[PDB]
RNA sequence: GUAAGGCGUGGGAAUCUGCCGAACAGUUCGGGCUAAAUCCCGAAGAAAGCUAGAAAGCGCUGUUUGAUGAGCCUGCGUAGUAUUAGGUAGUUGGUUAGGUAAAGGCUGACCAAGCCGAUGAUGCUUAGCUGGUCUUUUCGGACGAUCAGCCACACCGGGACUGAGACACGGCCCGGACUCCCACGGGGGGCAGCAGUGGGGAAUCUUGGACAAUGGGCGCAAGCCUGAUCCAGCAAUAUUGCGUGAGUGAAGAAGGGCAAUUCCGCUCGUAAAGCUCUUUCGUCGAGUGCGCGAUCAUGACAUGACUCGAGGAAGAAGCCCCGGCUAACUCCGUGCCAGCAGCCGCGGUAAAACGGGGGGGGCAAGUGUUCUUCGGAAUGACUAGGCGUAAAGGGCACGUAGGCGGUUCAUCGGGUUGAAAGUGAAAGUCGUCAAAAAGUGGCGGAAUGCUUUCGAAACCACUGAACUUGAGUGAGACAGAG
RNA sequence: CAUAGUCAAAAGAAGAGUUUGAUUCUGGCUCAGAAGGAACGCUAGCUAUAUGCUUAACACAUGCAAGUCGAACGUUGUUCU
């Protein structure tokens, strides 16, 4: 089965991901059919995360029956190319979060 | 592309061997070197003489070394027959 | 040559003999001393240079020089052998390394003393 | 397919224009070759 | 192991393809394994049922398809050696049967004598190939270790079975060597998986933690597996990193070295000590944690990081060298000895060259030495060299292959050339920005190539008609120890 | 209008010592540069990221590296109501 999955790039303790179209039997960072985009799991200066996708190629691979992995299902819902995964209906776990403000430039308590 | 060569052997049954020339570019010394391949081709009627210029088509494997089929004889080789030549002299 | 000649018959390389064939492209080789002796230099030099006949671990027999002043080598002492000839002595193409295995360092040496296995003198 | 048929139409015009130019050049060639042949025939007769 | 059944690159036809996507049709009846079945057999047409706990949800079968893989073939490119010249006999081809999912001498039989080779077959030696790594004004040379793609192998040989897929590293059968048990009849094993141990060697690590992330198997899920991986441990092995303080300080202290023993006699030296300031890195003590990697939830790392506090310049500088090449000089000792040495060379009583003191120079958590590669080396010269006297014109020809070689006009479109399309994996090199502070990524460029289509027609090749300047003939004159 | 527009894809070319009484030439040897899966000496504070049996495809102690599904199927036997 063709799979839309995540290949690990970056370095140790600095993860970066590429979105790949692969045969399922292939090694994780080895052989692939196509690079489809990227995803940055670390939050940047803008307060959010980054992602790029080749929308037409992802539509091609989904049209011929490729199966997205568990993080790629979330990433493709978030970009609007797939419906929401079934577990996002459960809502978030609550609890008292520490909302004491920290300075953006210095990281100390305001 | 189109594969054209000269018949160098025809003594097999339904088979010829065809010599095809090509130019190899020696990149270090900037010259063009003639190289020859000998290809075995199917010739059902056994019509090709040695020295004929033929065109070959690709084919599925027909035998162990036969992968081509003779399609067209472009130029026929000249064969010296002494008695036909003597009859031409008598005319 | 012409370009056609170079196509037919290219260019070969220069032929140069190996300097230390017995080291077998290793940086060092362990050995055991067979005979410890002296040898006189080629003229115009004159001395008594302390050498050692060493059988290497790859069963090669070499002559190695013992550098510095004074040594403790005997027959059947383990020596680590590095490359580098001694120009006074033909046929001696190697050196013994001071301060490793049986060949001791030279205490009292003060300058250039890591080439002679000598430690740094502790200040008191 | 639209680009292919437009390209074929342009090539069909270019081919006919070149054919007409080739025909008029070949018609111009024959008078020169006949005169040149007459000149060479005269020279061979003189040498004979 | 393999020198072409491999690999790189581009194509092809005579094939198969579990799981995955999308249509259609079915899913009936008997028997067998102590008991049953989605196990096995039989009949039709192929099958197989489970679930009202998963009842219109899964699953299976047949037929059409997409997608992904696999098998097969092929053009071109891809070592050394001629002090290896012939090699082949299912060999090369044909016919007919068999075998295969599938072309095929794949092989049985019959027939022919072919096929390969001086454009280097065969023999011998070495070698996995590629992307790439190091070096280098482009080219080349060496390498092919990490990582990724392809191939080969799994103690050594030989086999097949099951399966969509294997002739299968941790499957089976057989033979062999080695080895461990044995109650002595006989059994068992295969770290070139991750750790680890002997051994060899100059030399190369922990018998670690977690499946939190990513990827994979099974399962409807819940989950369960995963030495893939992720992350810790050891090692200056590498890396344009950071730190070892910042100022001030003249009793120019003591002490060391040198000195007509010159100017505080010169110098170590503002150097130290002392005094003031700041505490990066490391140390110590605490505190929050949906800070972040991960989210619906789940954190091994984490005894970390972050933030705050304590403290005190405190815990942190060597190695090589100083005759020339090559930046940096004096004293003492030694006396062709002891020794030094990359090269040239030093040492035989005033040694800047050996060894120690003192001073100084270069690099700096390194710095030397050995090995190895490229450069300098235009020192195998394509870029870019030569052969009168220095290495080097064959004693001289004739001729095979090969290489090279006049003119015009016409045709053509193989090379050449222009554009378009496909391909040229990722990583790496180059450009640029952002990120980061010894760490990353995106977009480009490059990948000089190959295939297809359509233009051009000068050149090369090919075809046709011609030309006479190069070559060769004839006629007429000659010369000659040919 | 504009999350537009800008057309970048390199840099990299060094010489010295040594044959002679001296010279120029030919021609080797050696040196200054960069580098490695390196090894050894002396000497070492820190963080991070890489890399770490090149030799014996030598022999291997020990633990782990491939299982999962009761939603395919019976079977026996445990508890309790
Ligand atoms: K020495
Ligand atoms: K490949
Ligand atoms: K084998
Ligand atoms: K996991
Ligand atoms: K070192
Ligand atoms: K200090
Ligand atoms: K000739
Ligand atoms: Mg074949
Ligand atoms: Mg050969
Ligand atoms: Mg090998
Ligand atoms: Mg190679
Ligand atoms: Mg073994
Ligand atoms: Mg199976
Ligand atoms: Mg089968
Ligand atoms: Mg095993
Ligand atoms: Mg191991
Ligand atoms: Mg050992
Ligand atoms: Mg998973
Ligand atoms: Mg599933
Ligand atoms: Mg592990
Ligand atoms: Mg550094
Ligand atoms: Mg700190
Ligand atoms: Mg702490
Ligand atoms: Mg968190
Ligand atoms: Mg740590
Ligand atoms: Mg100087
Ligand atoms: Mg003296
Ligand atoms: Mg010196
Ligand atoms: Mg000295
Ligand atoms: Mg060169
Ligand atoms: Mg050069
Ligand atoms: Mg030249
Ligand atoms: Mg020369
Ligand atoms: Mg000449
Ligand atoms: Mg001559
Ligand atoms: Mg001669
Ligand atoms: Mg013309
Ligand atoms: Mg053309
Ligand atoms: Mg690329
Ligand atoms: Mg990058
Ligand atoms: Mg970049
Ligand atoms: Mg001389
Ligand atoms: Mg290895
Ligand atoms: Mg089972």
């Amino acid at each position: 089965v063709v799979r839309l999955r995540l290949s690990r790039l970056g370095c140790k303790n600095r993860p970066f991901f590429r979105v790949m179209a692969t045969d399922s039997r292939s090694p994780r960072d080895g052989k692939h059919i196509e690079v489809l985009g990227y995803f940055n799991p670390l939050p940047g200066q803008d307060g959010g995360k980054r992602m790029g996708l080749k929308f037409d190629r992802i539509k091609y691979w989904l049209s011929v029956g490729a199966q997205a992995s568990d993080p790629v299902q979330r990433l493709l819902f978030r970009s609007g190319l797939l419906p929401p995964p079934p577990m996002v209906a459960m809502g978030r776990k609550g609890g008292e979060r520490d909302t004491r403000p920290v300075d953006p430039m210095t990281g100390r308590f305001v | 592309k189109p594969v054209i060569g000269t018949v160098v052997s025809n003594k097999m049954q339904k088979s010829v061997v065809v010599a095809v020339d090509r130019l190899f570019h020696n990149k270090l010394y900037n010259r063009y070197v003639k190289r020859t391949s000998k290809f075995m081709a199917h010739d059902e009627t056994n019509a090709c003489n040695i020295g004929d210029r033929v065109k070959l088509d690709p084919s599925r494997p027909l035998s162990k070394h036969k992968n081509w089929i003779v399609a067209e004889i472009i130029k026929k080789a000249r064969i010296y027959s002494p008695q036909a030549a003597a009859a031409a002299a008598l005319s | 040559p012409t370009f056609n000649q170079l196509i037919r018959h290219g260019r070969e390389e220069k032929r140069r003999t190996d300097r230390t064939r017995a080291l077998d492209k290793c940086p060092q080789k362990l050995g055991a001393c067979l005979r410890v002796s002296t040898r006189t230099p080629k003229k115009p030099n004159s001395a008594l240079r302390k050498i050692a006949k060493v059988r290497l671990s790859n069963r090669h027999d070499i002559f190695a020089y013992i550098p510095g002043e004074g040594h403790n080598l005997q027959e059947h002492s383990q020596v680590l052998i590095r490359g580098g000839r001694v120009k006074d002595l033909p046929g001696v193409k190697f050196h013994c390394i001071r301060g490793v295995k049986d060949l001791m360092g030279i205490p009292g040496r003060r300058r250039g003393r890591s080439k002679y296995g000598a430690e740094k003198p502790k200040s008191i | 397919e639209a680009r292919l048929v437009a390209e074929r139409a342009a090539n069909e015009e270019r081919r006919r224009l070149k054919a007409e130019a080739a025909k008029v050049r070949a018609e111009e060639r024959k008078i020169f070759q006949d005169e040149f042949r007459k000149t060479l025939m005269k020279e061979r007769a003189e040498k004979l």
